[PDB]
């Protein structure tokens, strides 16, 4: 390979061999793009006039009252599409077609992806099947009822839990016999390398944008920056900018669900275990058994079993800090929010949110720039979060 | 060593070899035994066994329920390695290799997996979900405990692939019939000059005809698991048919194989 | 009054002598507020860092594809809150602060309205309270939960019809009462003076914005905007700054229901009757006895009974020209705009869509450069469009 | 002129005025007319009459449910200028002052909607929905047709509109006894240095207490609309009792008007 699959450990190719050649003309792909100006050029094109970037960086006004925490937004709720997984998607369509790829394979849990991908391929005129957990496309109609009016075929898969891992299996199965003329647009930086490198590289104008616009704004670096970690791709793509200035804290949240202790929950970076799976070597949530298990949270969007291999190694070395927030947390952030921001979060970014309002209310008297990356809007949860 | 023997007297005496796979504690573990003897019984050369995995991402609907119906079994892989080892002591000249998903031998630490399956008398491992590139570790381990680490070979493989495969091999090299998953309803030269253990076909093997065209073709034989999977599902509920019906395909197969 | 009350023979102050000191001192805020250099600054720091302006301006691809129209659509969907309501409540809430009011009260039909005024009332630490037709609360739970998770007070009304036109009625009963210490901030560019003019002076970045973009990105003004009119406040919003481009032709489409000859419709500027209604002088669905009527439409947003003064002013002497486009046409432009844009268009916006659809289809060797106002996205409409 | 007499014999004999106003059609035409009736010979000085309109949006709950019961009874502005005459013909001296809303008497063309009022014997017209500002066209077509225009003073009425109503109204100036809506649940100085029509306070009047404040401070009578609406509405069901209380009400605040 021309770049390297493995962050410290973490990484790796784990996929049947027919499938090695796609992954390499893929990384191939992807390299001469980065290198290509009519390409870089065509991707920003998409990002601002289609898209909407660069998004705004929001800072708060009434959330952090009687504190000395000044919290800033990183506004990719108002991302077309109503997530920062519209970013990426661009990206990988445009590299579908830059290899002459017709057809689009996606895996999508809540339904933004999908969604995501459905639109982007309507877009630039590419044929999209979505595999999706038979049990989630029944407790996401909404999304669903979007892809299919987009024009995408949305497979619901049966098969194990028929949640998103059994949907990331049938991408993968799919994809080992159509790699012909089909591309498999995953959805997080997780799975076989180049994607996680793919992604985060198509998720960093996120952490590019931030910078420029805080240090605009402020002057000075955030103390740290915070996002929500189902498989990896917001996190990361608000982080890279950031990994170089050492003085920036990156904090990744994990759904804590109904607490760690009770064992429902989604966060196997901090407490799981490393396995092989979905192509990656990296921490997942297993039996002892080594059966692969589900992670749970009251956000379906991170759910997730596993997490991307650069966000367990920066953990490692220490450069990034994980955390987990409980089901209740996150759903009082999210009320909290609305209320006095006026502004309704996904229940996954809500984790990242929860977690600055306990740094902030811990140590009120703590002076401190704190950035939360809001992945996306909660249009979606507004009747989950109604019950 | 089980396999060079096994290909002695087969080539020797002009044979092809056919090799039935099967999940391990499907549709139970004492049908799986059962089931297994009868393969045996009713001509299988050698063995392929597949050890229930949660996310099986090479398998196609039929395996995929051969697993669930196991797991529904309560089986497990300490389970699996108790019927290897009795199985083996019914059997001990016939080569079992064991089909694996990564990391069920990464779980309890490599070493210690192909520790186990030497201490269990199996003859060989593929796992289904690690490539050539990222093998090191396990064919390492294989060849330490005496384990034959199985390779694939695809469609898609050039020159490179081809003489890693046929150098990292031993046993046989699995010559893989087409791309996508396993499903019933679905090189030989070069390996040859390269000196690969002998080629065994599959993927979509089902018709007699299949077996006689591929020792044809050159390979030493043919692996067929759907197909006898197949078999299982529809006699779910008649365990005697099941075995019937079983022993009449291998032996239609096998017979084909000559 | 420090300013023309009225649009050629539309528009006027008619309501109750008790609130004509409300709307003075209105007028004066409004007027000094223009020329408050901080007034400026407040207001455009809130469009642009927590409302996202300025909102792209996205040429279509492949719905041309065949004709020589070329369709550009300004994206005030990409707008927080999800349609262009949002631009002119924020002003509206700094104004009432201008005042020293407290409190908000405010009219919302499909609900829109009433979210951007929940939603900007939060984030201004104001008090707010919607008046909604109790039919249309029961026919848009979604927008009454954002309402109320916002901290709003959803006051449905049962009087007369229960519908927007009784809602409005509601309103300037408590203002009546309540000029005091609350605010009327009226969702639509009609009703008395200076509403009309507050509303589009406040929603005249949409057109400024899009003419300096479309002289950016093809080196010439547009031959025709289009936008939906169901009060007029998006389209006013559009056309204003082109009015005096007498080479751009200005289209308003009304709902045209289930056709105009059918009677049911919502399209009064060109078939309804002056009259005096909702503070205003103009045309308006009423019997032939002079009784209020309700606008019909499948967008529940287009509902409203009568139309802004500067519309039926611009019609009378020729500047603007306005169409209907009927549930039909507005639901296959949805569906359009959906499989080969992939936006979902808010089934009010599809409407302008539609017509622009149609001068392409009619004349397709017609070499034009249309700009559609996409009002909104469809989210909102999503279940509906479903059946 | 009607006015006129009415204010002579009222101030000449010491009295103060009391004034119903109830909407026409409610709850039906027959039983509206009877109520009128009930009204006069109740000891009614004058009477305010509503003509049905869809969206009041100066009247509250009461009224507004009067409103809706008048539609609900098919009631229409042609049928109401029906029982303005038949009522007229029975009582040649009462006053009779028209609440309407802008819209209805703008319709037929504003001039026209006045020459109707005029054939049908009304006295005055106050247009909720038309500030003084706005008046014009509807001044020029009463006094155009011998209709007194009536206009609102209101609480917060600076020295400007003061000199403004005392100058364009006639017949009588109404003082608003409040802001708000109507709702029985709820400057005369001035008005006379200027010349204005004799003062009728509105708005909340329901108490026989509260006409002899009225008359008290200076107002030459008041009106009552919820207070008699509500009567009409909780004997809905006793067209009997509904007079009988009616006439009793109306009674206790004339007598309270001297
Ligand atoms: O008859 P069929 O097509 O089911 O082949 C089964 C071959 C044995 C087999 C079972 N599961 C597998 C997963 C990966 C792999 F490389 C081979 C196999
Ligand atoms: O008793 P109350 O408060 O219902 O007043 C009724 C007074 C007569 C009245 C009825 N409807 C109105 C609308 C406007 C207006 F200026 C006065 C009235
Ligand atoms: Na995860
Ligand atoms: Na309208």
């Amino acid at each position: 390979t021309l770049l390297n699959p493995y962050f410290g450990e973490f990484g790796g190719m784990y996929v049947p061999q027919i499938l090695m050649p796609a992954l390499n003309q893929l990384e191939e792909a992807f390299v001469r793009a980065q290198k290509d100006p009519e390409f870089q050029a065509q991707f920003a094109d998409l990002l601002k006039n289609y898209a909407g970037r660069p998004t705004a960086l929001t800072k708060c006004q009434n959330i952090t009252a009687g504190t000395r925490t000044t919290l800033y937004l990183k506004r990719e709720d108002l991302l077309h599409g109503g997530a920062h997984k519209t970013n990426q998607v661009l990206g990988q369509a445009l590299l579908a077609k830059r290899m002459g790829k017709s057809e689009i394979i996606a895996e999508t849990g809540a339904g933004q992806h999908g969604v995501a991908s459905a639109l982007a391929s309507a877009l630039l005129g590419l044929k999209c099947r979505i595999y999706m957990g038979a049990k989630d496309v029944e407790r996401q109609s909404p999304n669903v009822f979007r892809m299919r009016l987009m024009g995408a075929e949305v497979i619901p898969v049966h098969s194990g839990s028929a949640t998103l891992k059994d949907a990331c299996n049938e991408a993968l199965r799919d994809w080992s016999g159509s790699y012909e003329t089909a591309h498999y647009m995953l959805g997080t930086a997780a799975g076989p390398h180049p994607y996680p490198t793919i992604v985060r590289e198509f998720q960093r104008m996120i952490g590019e944008e931030t910078k420029a616009q805080i240090l605009d704004k402020e002057g000075r670096l955030p103390d740290a920056v915070i996002a929500c970690v189902g498989g990896g791709s917001n996190a990361i793509g608000m982080f890279a900018d950031f990994i170089n200035d050492t003085s920036v804290g990156l904090i990744g949240v994990e759904p804590g669900g109904h607490g760690i202790e009770t064992g429902e929950h989604g966060a196997p970076l901090k407490h799981g275990r490393v396995g092989i799976y979905f192509g990656m070597k990296a921490p997942m949530m297993q039996t002892a058994d080594g059966q692969i298990e589900e992670s749970y949270s009251i956000s379906a969007g991170l759910d997730f079993p596993s997490v991307g291999p650069q966000h367990a190694y920066l953990n490692s070395i220490g450069r990034a800090d994980y955390v987990s927030i409980t089901d209740d947390e996150a759903l009082e952030a999210f009320k909290t929010l609305c209320r006095h921001e006026g502004i309704i979060p996904a229940l996954e970014s809500s984790h990242a949110l929860a977690h600055a309002l306990k740094m902030m209310r811990e140590q009120p008297e703590k002076e401190q720039l704190l950035v939360v990356n809001l992945s996306g809007r909660g249009d979606k949860d507004i009747f989950t979060v109604h019950d | 060593e089980r396999y060079e023997n096994l290909f002695a007297q087969l080539n020797d005496r002009r044979e092809g070899a056919f090799v039935p796979f099967v999940t391990l504690g499907d549709p139970g573990i004492e049908q799986s035994l059962k089931i297994i003897d009868t393969l045996i019984d009713a001509g299988a050369d050698a063995l392929e066994l597949g050890v229930p995995f949660s996310d099986p991402l090479a398998d196609g609907p039929t395996i995929q329920n051969a697993n669930l119906r196991a797991f529904a079994a309560g089986v497990t892989p300490a389970q699996c390695f108790e019927m290897l080892a009795l199985i083996r002591e019914k059997h001990p000249t016939i080569p079992i290799g064991l089909l694996m998903y990564a990391n069920l031998v990464f779980n309890n630490g490599i070493d210690a997996f192909y520790a186990r399956c030497e201490q269990v008398g199996v003859d060989s491992v593929l796992v289904a979900d690690v490539p050539v590139e990222e093998s090191a570790p396990f064919r390492q381990a294989a060849l330490r405990h005496n384990i034959a680490p199985i390779f694939i070979c695809p469609p898609n493989a050039d020159d490179d692939l081809l003489r890693q495969v046929a150098s990292y091999g031993r046993g046989y090299t699995y010559l893989l019939s087409r791309s996508g998953v396993t499903g019933a309803e679905n090189l030989i030269e070069k390996l040859k000059e390269y000196h690969a253990a002998p080629a065994l076909q599959g993927f979509g093997i089902s018709s007699p005809e299949q077996v006689s065209a591929a020792v044809r073709a050159g390979a030493a034989g043919a692996i067929s698991g759907s197909a006898i999977v197949k078999i299982i599902e529809k006699n779910l509920a008649s365990p005697k048919q099941m075995l019937a019906e079983l022993r009449s395909f291998v032996s239609a197969m096998k017979a084909a194989s000559r």
